[PDB]
């Protein structure tokens, strides 16, 4: 599943899990995921 | 029925603001967004009134209505049943006080 | 959303809560709608 992680995405369920999991939010929700890996043009993952 | 309106994702809601700041200073630090809501909408924030409470708050009771707001509200619960103390006590799990 | 923000003591302590007032809506609603009339029930005590 696509999970939109855009720090202004308004996400579902799955985009809240992480941040519950990861104790964070939006904002550096983004930011991790840029932080490891760069080439990821969108804020979009893979539930991968 | 009784305290039913159990609008579970409000109170989740109401709940965690409380526990994120117990005494709403941070809402009076930032009038410019405390603002934007109405007290009445604030009013839930400390008070339990969930969105079903609040639009019965809000609804009209006229004369023209009263019967059908009776079946909206009451349903099938005779107003004469209803009317009666013991009744009532028991449908809003009040104290004899 | 904001369930995420919560640390862990503040997360048992809203599910703690949250669970108590489940129950008194959960039984009020049942003993109304519910309970089948031969079991007379007309409080919580009751339905215990």
């Amino acid at each position: 599943e696509e999970i939109d992680l855009n720090s202004g995405s308004t996400g579902d369920w799955r985009k809240t899990i992480l941040k519950r999991a990861f104790n964070i939010d939006d904002v550096s929700l983004f930011r991790l995921l840029k932080i490891t890996d760069h080439d990821n043009k969108d804020g979009k993952i893979k539930n991968n | 029925s009784g305290a039913t309106p159990y609008h579970d994702a409000y109170e989740n809601v109401r709940e965690v603001i409380q526990l994120q700041d117990p005494g709403l200073e941070q809402l009076n630090a930032s009038p410019a967004i405390a603002g934007l809501m109405h007290q009445a909408s604030l009013l839930g924030i400390n008070a339990s009134i969930s969105p079903e409470l609040f639009n019965i708050l809000t609804e009209e009771i006229t004369e023209g209505n009263a019967e059908e707001l009776y079946k909206k509200n009451f349903g099938n619960i005779e107003p004469a049943s209803l009317a009666m103390p013991e009744y009532l006590k028991r449908y809003y799990n009040l104290s004899d006080e | 959303v904001l369930t995420a923000g919560l640390n862990s003591q503040q997360a048992n302590t809203l599910h703690a809560f949250l669970d108590e007032s489940r129950s008194a809506a959960l039984s009020t609603y049942y003993i109304r709608q519910v309970a089948k009339a031969a079991a007379a029930i007309k409080s919580r005590d009751d339905l215990y």
